[PDB]
C-alpha cells in the first residue's frame, strides 16, 4: 500500500518534471527565435538615414514623423 | 533497506517539485 503510493508519487513527480522540461524547451525555442529576430533587426538598424534629400524633406514633413 | 529507498524517493520528489 505505502510502497505503491510512494511509487505513484515518484511517477507523478517524474511526469511533472518531464512536462516542465518540455515547457522549458518550448520557452527556449521561443526565446531563441526572438533573439534571432532582434539580432537581424539590429543589422537593419545599423544602416540609418536613407537619403541626403530626406534631410531637406524633414523640414517639409511633420515633426512626429 | 526499504526505508532508505523511500527516503531517496521522497528527496527526489521534493527536488523535482523545487525544479
Amino acid at each position: 500500500q505505502v510502497i505503491k503510493c510512494l511509487e505513484e508519487q515518484i511517477q507523478s513527480q517524474v511526469d511533472e518534471i518531464q512536462d516542465l522540461r518540455t515547457l522549458n524547451q518550448t520557452w527556449e525555442n521561443r526565446v531563441r527565435e526572438l533573439r534571432d529576430l532582434l539580432t537581424r533587426y539590429a543589422s537593419r538598424r545599423e544602416d540609418s538615414m536613407s537619403l541626403g534629400a530626406r534631410d531637406a524633406e524633414l523640414y517639409h514633413l511633420p515633426v512626429l514623423e | 533497506f526499504k526505508k532508505q529507498v523511500i527516503k531517496c524517493l521522497e528527496e527526489q520528489i521534493q527536488s523535482q517539485v523545487d525544479e
